[PDB]
């Protein structure tokens, strides 16, 4: 399903993006 | 006439059994159709429901 595939990826992205934010922010902070 | 009547009455009652057999079969096929419609409905709806819930992700 496009909605599931995409929004599962969006939740994966909240993780990937949040993780990138966590890592960069933590690297500085 | 007694013989023709016996045949018309026998044919009528027999054919009336064909009427009730076809009729019964029609009702049974309709119960099956209904059940089939119900399952169709239930499946399409279960999927559409679940899909609407799961469109997103």
């Amino acid at each position: 399903m496009d909605a599931i595939k995409k929004k599962m990826q969006m939740l994966k992205l909240d993780k990937e993006n949040a993780l990138d934010r966590a890592e960069q922010a933590e690297a500085d902070k | 006439l007694s013989d023709k009547l016996k045949e018309a009455e026998t044919r009528a009652e027999f054919a009336e059994r064909s009427v009730t057999k076809l009729e019964k079969s029609i009702d049974d096929l309709e119960d099956e159709l209904y059940a089939q419609k119900l399952k169709y409905k239930a499946i399409s709806e279960e999927l559409d429901h679940a899909l609407n819930d799961m469109t997103s992700i």
